[PDB]
């Protein structure tokens, strides 16, 4: 590995100019060489250190001029040269000139500032050679902050706004930083990264990028190939599919080996999924390049052509299927014979196609699908689980397909295997599950899905409870109360006040969720307000801090229905109950509290408030030097509403 | 269920051992009204109790889980932490839910809070 | 001793047989065990800057004897409060008392 | 009936976790539990380097009885033939593993263990058998039969 | 048991300009067998030098015991030396000899 | 009564103090056991020793005659709980008979026994510290005295093989130079 | 590798045990080990999975004519807890280079 | 070094641990103190290159803290100079004790 | 077929009985002994003779060294390799839940202020 | 004191604060990339 | 790094988020909502969907053009979604 | 190869539970109060929810 041993031009390889290789004798040489053989010999031997009790010059640097913002101890290895205070005697002046990097990387933010205009302006002078010779190595520092990493791609994209003819020598010098900037967990890295390096495919010619980029394709590793993928995408996006068209089409019918074919698809992909709707008009002529790739013999070939195949009708979102009509006919034949991954990629080709088919032709075809689908529920393979979910929602959320036969066939088998405590846990999994189940209730109706859902509202876990509550949120959203029956609903009323006594941490969605379900069930929620607001009340008190700003708002919310019902005591309570705690000293419950009271108001009139604003206004006038933001924003909101 | 509190050993023994009609003191709190309330105390009561009513030594599992756990003589139920308590009260919740769910063939997840009250507390 | 018997039987020590030591001694043992016991390794003298503390700072230092994070805690007054509150007659006989009843809270059990 | 199914099974060690968890080549003699070096045996004992109890090894070619160097044993040693053994040896019998000299807790000891090197190795002209730790005593030799050369222990005083 | 961005390679400063390379060899020379040693000869690397082993342990164990260690009235800085950076000033070639060697001799 | 006790206990600095307030209130004497047993239990059970809880007990004694054979009666209740009781209480304990049988409040001992045949190993480290702690006072010598006048059978012998289990566990406490005579019967 | 996301995502939101993901199974002892070495064998298996538990049987897929392993265990211990601590502890694991994958 | 900086900064944070509003001159000492904690290298760099060089500090403040017997006094240094001399001390009685510089008879020791 | 089909079929109560967790199983076996205890032993208090000998003390198995913690305390297994092979999830997820320990202590020592 | 010498970072707290490593094994190839 | 994607104007309507609620687009007022705003399904599309013209949240309003921009006819240019000029997610 | 060590050394489970350093407790300050190591009751004490119900641990380990 690293440890191979060196030869004396691997040795000048390395070491940058001006340093000498020095034997001092050809005796403490042959010590080095016996060294080895005495590391063992001589570690075993007598030795030891002492010391004696004696009287006892210091030399140093930091960076000294006038000022120089300090250096970490280890960007000593960069920032050497500027040490030494040799001063005032040509490209060696610019490179110690060129320290104006340091002010940018570390310092005060007025220094980041003027440091990185002065820098702009001197990019037709400096040229990009220094420029990049000096700042790449940083660039790839091993021990890179967040925001240091930042600043220098904002210094990279500002000279690149400039030089144009001249960065020719230095993009792929420059792409082999920047690609990693493409795979990151940080998304505004990631927007960041695909602008500059539009920036720099545009401002470099095409040739350029294209005749740079290529010994990347057949590396070994595929990293380079994957992030090298991305980096075709973006420049695509720059230069416009047709131009570098011939360039991918030669690609993916390159002989030689499978991995070039395989880049080549993954850069098709991302060029969909990057470039998304805007595909349409070329989408022919890449369907032509990709078929190709679907019967080869190698199968990484074929699995992400499939998924290509996939992203592209996704943002083909329906248009264009008679472009894919070829492709067809295999994939079908491939759905029966395949385990394992490949399948699932299919499926998830497959399910994006089905809403672009006619409901005659995706009928039978459809209806071959949804057997497979029931089959493979119950794999434990969380891509598998990703694919069959999003394709039940395209397959049956189509027009096309009989509820009765969701009904028996799937329902029973999908809240069994999907609805799980691995699923919740997970991020993406919890969002399209939501999606999913929502669409099945679009279609079969609501006391079904929420019937079955309802009893999961008490479940021990937190994050179960809220998937389980957003989705009654949103069902309960689109299909409308109208059709639940009563028995259900009571189970309805308890659960949502039973998860809502609960809450681990603040959120929207417990709130949202309980206002949405009872504005939508209207005045049939009647029966139910003592148990409401008497848990609104004790919640209204409880620990402070946590649950006050909470119980607040749930006020806030269900104001107009504790109004249309005309329960007045009910507005008496709320109202004087209400009026008490504008003395609260903590402002982000303080803020609900006037939130709340704003709600209440417009509800009930002017001349009728419980509380007569002769009363409440006075009240309010002093709070407005609250400092802390909330209290400052519903205080003067409500002020508002009533001074008008 | 006040009825069930004399299948407790100490009671219904000293009952079947009588040779006099006489009048006896017991204090079912014991030493409880030191760290509690008397109605929270009561409502450990009916707890225990009733769950003694419904699957009896169960109960006692509940009451007796560790040899460890003692009682002292002048005290009618083992001495237990605050920690302790609350547990062997949700251990007897679920004794007197599950056992009426499974009676009247119920779902007693799916219960209410204002029917489990009930359920525990008496006669709904 | 623990130790030495821990390394015979070359099994590391556990919570337990510590559990009868746990809170004695001067140094306090379980100070050995403080999350970060490192830095503290490192301080030294602390015992003579706390009392020149009183010359730095204006304030009037009583504990400048000693300091928990090196010495423990040398003391628990847990009981003092429970034996407080039987000699008054408990927690009821207290609440009679006070305005409890007006605030018409179920129980006591619960004020924060 | 000669072989009814060809595969079967095996329940046996695998050569990458054997291979993996000793690697300088995969080695034997793994160090036992009690393994600690002598210098901090010594600081334990409280002593300085003038009263510490430091072995030093001494050399004779088993041809003409001194020092091609001398050998602290201070700083175990892996005693093999020269690269992988540590305490490398000229000598052109040595198996690639021949033997191992490991201090051990009983007091700081020395020991010493034969790998079953296949000729053997002699102590004080007197073999030991293979697979067991043989305590060291000073002023002991080492070379099974008559070895290009000699080997004396001494603890360092006077 | 070692963080990677360590490497062979030691970049060694707070020295002297009249440091003599016997020292160099003497003192280094414990923790392993040198790969080779460079020392600024120019204006501005003057006091500065490189120091590369046969093995990185050698190197851990120096920075290890030489961090911060002595030499005159100094206390040289230790640190590990980058990669890439400043490469390319040589090529990639000369690889068809040796590689036409390998499969010669052995004829892999 | 049970719980005056341990308010005018926890009361009182001193352990003179607890016993003028207890002995003012004139509680009925009968129960002069159960109050002890009181005593005995309240410290004990109460988390580290503490010199007070154990002097409380032995005064009681010296006031009235009987209030010494409530304590002796609950060395004896002991036997009961030798193995039952949970290894820190026992380190209460020892010592806090130590304390009554140093200052004279010994051959009530002799109930106790040394054997495998029954002996708890709860018992065993209470009797174990309960030298440990008496020899601390006393010295080792004075020790030999008591012992030597003792006639304490029980746990001095027959049973060579006992005197294996006593002597042998004399040396495992350490004291083990009151076994010497036991020595030479062995052999 | 998805795995060890998720008990991130238990441990920082402060799941509190038993609504665990381990307990969507309570039924199930047998663990899948894939990723595996090829020259990995039943003995070896046992004796690095044997650490967090006692291994009962275990049948490891093993391509019927060549007679090698295809890679991957189904497994089987005397204890669930052994089996919850498998998944949630021996996952992520360097074996002959090469990290296996676990799962109930 | 890091260890010693931090023990030092936590013991001049631990005289204002109550924190009132304080003053501006405690305010800029708070600031001052937590911007050591984001760049430490900075300040132990900035510390040693002033024990390296000034020779002049500037005006101590003093008042008397007021034991009703016998006054005490307090002594106010402006905040780069605590920290740079907090390090220096937590330093020295570092080295010290390592050196075993003090005989054990003297006995405002760590240690009992 | 009687023995053939027994052969699947008793193997179906062999490897049914196995499958879920040996070790779960006796666990519950314990349990089962605990009603026997109830049906004698209604209300025990203290002394009575379980209590007694109860506080009257106070098959390969691995062997070499220590097995690290496990939160279920489980002693590995006979021919056990014998080497830690882990994540390390346990002792980190074992060091986390102490420290929330010290987290709840230190959070209140805020609150009387 | 020996033993409690046995019994023998915080800035590495804080200043991990700022910023992070955030990155796999998978990714750290980065750092064995030449310049071009 | 900010500026108008341009793409030919469609029936789509606009969708504004919380925060750019009340703004008309190109002269950043307030004053004299009139007329409505459209842009291509290209740059208003799935995640799109009821997206902020501006910031990337869900859409809780729709745009409306002021009357200065009305009598310079600016509305009537090029779709006025706002594209970074990285992508646009 | 066994993982070995000399000695044993010691365990986890406390091996981190006490903060660290923190110091003392102010100069000595009569506004902090603190005496008391835990609270009075179990109330806030002994859970974050005095009840949850379910019977889901009821009718899985019921059988
Ligand atoms: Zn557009
Ligand atoms: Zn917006
Ligand atoms: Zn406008």
């Amino acid at each position: 590995e690293r440890n191979r041993p060196l030869s004396d031009e691997e040795l000048d390889a390395m070491f940058p100019e001006g340093y000498k290789v020095l034997p001092p004798p050809a005796g403490y040489v042959p010590i080095r060489t016996p060294a080895r053989k005495l590391t063992a010999t001589p570690t075993p031997l007598g030795g030891m250190t002492g010391f004696h009790m004696q009287t006892e010059m210091k030399s140093v640097n930091d960076q000294p001029s006038g000022n120089l913002p300090f250096l970490k101890p280890d960007d000593i290895q960069y920032f050497d040269k500027l040490l030494v205070d040799v001063d005032e005697s040509e490209e060696q002046k610019e490179r110690k000139i060129m320290k104006l990097l340091l002010k940018i990387k570390n310092g005060t933010p007025p220094m980041r500032k003027a440091a990185l205009r002065q820098i702009t302006d001197k990019a037709r002078e400096f040229g990009a050679g220094p420029l990049f010779n000096q700042i790449l190595p940083l660039l790839m520092s091993p021990t890179l902050e967040d925001q240091e990493r930042h600043l220098l791609v904002k210094v990279i994209d500002r000279i690149l706004y400039k030089l144009d003819d001249l960065v020719r020598p230095y993009v792929h010098k420059i792409l082999v930083v920047i690609e990693p900037l493409l795979i990151d967990e940080d998304y505004y890295a990631r927007v960041e990264g695909r602008e500059i390096i539009s920036n720099l495919a545009k401002a470099a010619g095409l040739a350029t990028m294209i005749s740079t980029m290529r010994p990347d394709i057949d590396n070994m590793d595929e990293y380079v190939r994957n992030t090298t993928a991305r980096a075709f995408a973006v420049v695509a996006s720059a230069l416009g599919i047709p131009s570098l068209l011939p360039f991918l089409k030669a690609v993916c019918k390159s002989k030689k080996s499978w991995q070039a074919r395989h880049t080549g698809i993954k850069i098709v992909q991302q060029i969909a999924i990057l470039m998304g709707c805007a595909i349409l008009p070329h989408l022919r002529s890449l369907v032509e390049i990709i078929e190709h790739g679907l019967v080869d013999e190698q199968q990484k070939v074929r699995t992400i052509s499939a998924l290509a195949i996939a992203a592209l009708a996704e943002a083909a979102t329906p248009y264009g299927i008679e472009s894919f009509d070829s492709v067809l006919k295999p994939l079908w034949k491939g759905i029966r014979q395949h385990r394992g991954k490949g399948l699932a990629a299919f499926l998830k080709a497959i399910g994006y196609l089905i809403p672009l088919m006619d409901a005659e032709y995706a009928n039978y075809y459809t209806r071959e699908v949804m057997l497979i689908l029931i089959r493979e529920f119950q794999s434990p393979d969380e891509e598998m689980k990703k694919i069959v979910l999003k394709v039940v929602k395209q397959c049956c959320g189509t027009d096309g397909v009989e509820a009765n036969y969701i009904k028996t066939e799937i329902l029973p088998p999908f809240f069994k295997h999907f609805w799980q405590h691995r699923m919740a846990l997970d991020r993406r999994n919890y969002r399209q599950l939501v999606d999913t189940t929502v669409e099945l209730a679009n279609k079969v109706g609501a006391a079904e899905i929420i019937s079955r859902i309802v009893d999961d509202l008490k479940d021990e876990a937190e994050q179960y409870r809220k998937m389980v509550m957003e989705t009654i949120e949103k069902i309960m959203g689109n299909l409308g109360a109208a059709d639940i029956d009563h028995k259900l609903e009571e189970q309805l009323i308890d659960g949502i006040l039973y998860a809502f006594q609960e809450q681990t941490t603040e959120d929207s969605v417990m709130l949202n969720g309980f206002g949405t379900v009872v504005n939508a069930l209207g005045k049939r929620v009647k029966p139910y307000l003592p148990q409401i607001c008497g848990t609104v009340l004790w919640r209204l008190n409880n620990k402070s801090a946590k649950v006050r700003q909470q119980a607040a708002d749930l006020i806030s919310r269900t104001a107009v229905v504790m109004k249309t019902c005309q329960e007045e005591k009910l507005m008496g309570h709320l109202g004087v109950v209400l009026y008490e705690y504008l003395g609260e000293e903590y402002p982000e419950v303080l803020g609900s509290i006037l939130g709340a009271l704003k709600a209440i108001v417009n509800v009930i009139g002017m001349h009728k408030m419980t509380p007569p604003i002769k009363d409440l206004l006075p009240r309010l006038t002093p709070i407005l030097k609250n400092r802390h933001e909330k209290v400052q924003e519903n205080c003067i909101d409500l002020v508002g509403r009533i001074a008008d | 269920p006040f009825q069930a509190c004399l299948k407790v050993e100490k009671f219904g023994d000293l009952i079947l051992k009588a040779t006099e009609p006489q009048m006896v003191l017991f204090n079912l709190y014991d030493d409880w009204l030191k760290t509690i309330s008397s109605y929270t105390a009561f409502s450990r009561l009916i707890l225990i109790l009733r769950a003694l009513h419904v699957n009896n030594d169960r109960a006692k599992v509940i009451l007796k889980p560790d040899k460890t756990t003692i009682t002292e003589p002048h005290h009618i139920w083992p001495t237990l932490t605050d920690e302790e308590w609350i547990k062997v009260e949700v251990q007897l919740k679920d004794l007197i839910l599950a056992d009426y769910g499974k009676k009247n063939n119920v779902n007693v997840a799916s219960l209410t809070q204002s029917e489990i009250r009930d359920i525990i507390l008496g006669m709904e | 001793l623990k130790r030495q018997e821990a390394i015979a039987q070359n099994r590391r020590l556990t919570l337990e047989d510590l559990e009868d030591s746990w809170d004695r001694g001067i140094p306090r043992i379980n100070t050995l065990f403080q999350k970060d016991r490192h830095t503290l390794a490192y301080d030294k003298g602390w015992r003579v800057r706390t009392d020149f503390k009183q010359y730095q700072v204006l304030k009037q230092n009583p504990f400048w004897w000693t300091h928990q994070r090196h010495d423990g805690k040398l003391w628990n007054l847990n009981n003092y409060r429970t034996d407080m509150i039987q000699a008054l007659g408990g927690v009821e006989g207290i609440l009679e008392h006070t305005l409890f009843k007006g605030t018409y809270f179920p129980t006591w059990e619960g004020l924060f | 009936n000669l072989q009814a199914q060809e595969e079967e099974r095996e329940f046996y060690n695998a050569r990458r976790r054997e291979h993996r968890q000793r690697n300088d080549p995969g080695g034997n003699n793994k160090e036992k539990e009690v393994p600690a070096k002598e210098k901090p045996s010594f600081e334990l004992s409280g002593a300085l380097l003038e009263d510490t109890n430091t072995f030093r090894g001494v050399v004779i070619k088993y041809s003409e009885p001194k020092r091609w160097r001398l050998y602290p044993f201070k700083n175990a040693y892996l005693l093999g033939r020269h690269p992988i053994d540590h305490p490398s040896c000229s000598k052109q019998h040595a198996v690639f593993q021949y033997r191992l000299v490991e201090y051990t807790r009983a007091r700081v000891k020395p020991y010493i263990i034969d790998l079953g090197s296949g000729n053997g190795t002699f102590l004080n002209n007197k073999r030991i058998e293979p697979q067991r730790y043989y305590e060291l005593k000073e002023k002991d030799v080492l070379k099974e039969i008559d070895d290009e050369d000699e080997e004396e222990e001494e603890e360092v005083s006077d | 048991r070692l963080p990677p961005e360590v490497n062979r390679i030691l970049y060694i400063r707070n020295l002297p300009y009249k440091i003599t390379a016997e020292e160099m060899y003497d003192i280094f020379g414990k923790y392993g067998p040198i790969r080779q040693i460079r020392v600024g000869n120019t204006p501005e690397t003057r006091g500065t030098a490189y120091v590369v082993y046969e093995d990185i342990f050698d190197a851990k164990n120096a920075c290890d015991h030489l961090s911060g260690f002595n030499v005159c009235n100094r206390y040289l800085v230790v640190l590990y030396y980058n990669a890439n950076r400043a490469f390319q000033k040589m090529d990639t070639k000369k690889k068809e000899e040796q590689l036409k060697l390998l499969k010669e001799k052995y004829g892999i | 009564f049970r719980r005056t006790i341990y308010l005018a206990i926890q009361s009182s600095l001193d352990f003179e103090e607890c016993a003028h307030k207890l002995l003012k209130m004139e509680f009925p004497e009968s129960q002069t056991k159960e109050l002890c047993n009181m005593i005995l239990d309240c410290c004990a059970q109460q988390r580290t020793y503490e010199k007070f809880f154990g002097l409380l007990a032995g005064r009681f004694c010296m006031l009235k005659k009987e209030y010494m054979e409530s304590f002796e009666g609950i060395f004896k209740e002991q036997y009961d709980t030798i193995h039952r009781l949970e290894t820190n209480k026992l380190r209460n304990v020892a010592k806090m008979f130590a304390h009554l049988l140093y200052t004279d409040s010994w051959s009530v001992l002799e109930c106790i026994k040394l054997s495998e045949e029954t002996t708890t190993s709860s018992s065993r480290i209470f009797v174990k510290i309960f030298f440990q702690e008496l020899c601390e006072y006393m010295g080792l010598p004075k020790l030999n005295a008591r012992l030597k006048d003792e006639t304490l059978q029980p746990f001095f012998e027959d049973n060579p093989r006992n005197t294996r289990f006593a002597i042998n566990f004399f040396t495992s406490i350490g004291l083990g130079g009151l076994t010497d005579e036991l020595r030479e019967h062995l052999k | 590798k998805l795995i060890n996301e998720l008990n991130e995502r238990e441990v920082q939101l402060g799941v509190a045990d038993k609504v665990s993901w381990h307990s969507e199974y309570k039924d199930s002892a047998w663990i899948f080990l894939g990723g595996l070495p090829y020259e990995l064998t039943e003995g070896d298996i046992i004796c690095v999975f044997s650490q967090y538990g006692e291994i009962v049987n275990i049948n490891l897929v093993r391509d019927k004519k060549t007679g090698k392993s295809k890679g991957f265990c189904f497994l089987c211990y005397e204890d669930q807890r052994s089996t919850i601590l498998a998944v949630d502890n021996f996952n992520g694991i360097k074996i002959k280079g090469r990290t296996i994958r676990v799962d109930h | 070094d890091t260890k010693l900086l931090i023990l030092a900064l936590e013991r001049l944070k631990e005289a204002y641990s109550v924190k009132s509003r304080l003053n501006q001159s405690q305010r800029e000492e708070l600031g001052l103190i937590e911007q050591a904690y984001d760049n430490p290298h900075e300040a132990l760099s900035r510390i040693k290159r002033h024990l390296l060089t000034q020779r002049a500090f500037k005006e101590v403040g003093i008042e008397f803290m007021d034991l009703y017997s016998h006054l005490v006094p307090v002594y106010d240094v402006e905040p780069l100079e605590k920290i740079t001399d907090a390090y220096l001390d937590q330093y020295l009685w570092y080295e010290a004790d390592k050196r075993r510089l003090f005989p054990p008879w003297i006995k405002p020791a760590d240690t009992e | 077929q009687r023995r053939k089909a027994e052969k699947d079929s008793e193997r179906d109560e062999l490897y049914a009985q196995w499958g879920k967790g040996l070790a779960q199983s006796r666990q519950q076996q314990q349990n089962v002994e605990d009603a026997m205890k109830e049906m004698q032993k209604p209300l025990a208090r203290y002394i009575d003779d379980e209590d007694l000998d109860r506080m009257l003390r106070e098959r390969p198995r691995y062997s070499g060294p220590a097995p690290p913690p496990n939160r279920f305390n489980i002693w590995p297994g006979y021919r056990w390799d014998g080497v830690d092979r882990s994540n390390g999830f346990e002792q980190k997820r074992f060091a986390r839940l102490a420290s929330k320990k010290a987290v709840e202590e230190l959070a209140y020592k805020w609150s009387v202020e | 004191p020996g033993y409690h010498a046995p019994v023998a970072d915080p800035f590495a707290e804080h200043r991990p604060p700022k910023i992070a490593d955030r990155e796999d094994e998978y990714k750290k190839h980065r750092r064995t990339m030449i310049i071009s | 790094d900010l500026i108008f994607c341009r793409k030919q104007a469609g029936v789509a309507i606009g969708r504004l988020c919380e925060k750019c609620d009340g703004k008309c687009v190109i002269c950043d007022s307030y004053v004299r909502p009139c007329t409505l705003v459209r842009i291509c399904d290209e740059c208003n599309y799935g995640s799109y969907q009821g997206r902020c013209v501006i910031c990337g949240g869900p859409g809780v309003s729709d745009a409306y053009y002021c009357k200065e921009c009305t009598i310079q006819e600016k509305d009537r240019d090029g779709c006025p979604k706002i594209v970074n000029l990285g992508s646009s997610k | 190869n066994p993982r070995t060590s000399n000695e044993v050394q010691y365990d986890q489970r406390l091996f981190n539970q006490s903060k660290g350093m923190d110091s003392g407790f102010a100069g000595g300050e009569d506004e902090i109060y603190n005496v008391y190591d835990q609270a009075w009751r179990g109330g806030k004490d002994m859970a974050q929810s005095i009840y949850r119900p379910s019977k889901n641990l009821d009718k899985d380990m019921y059988g």
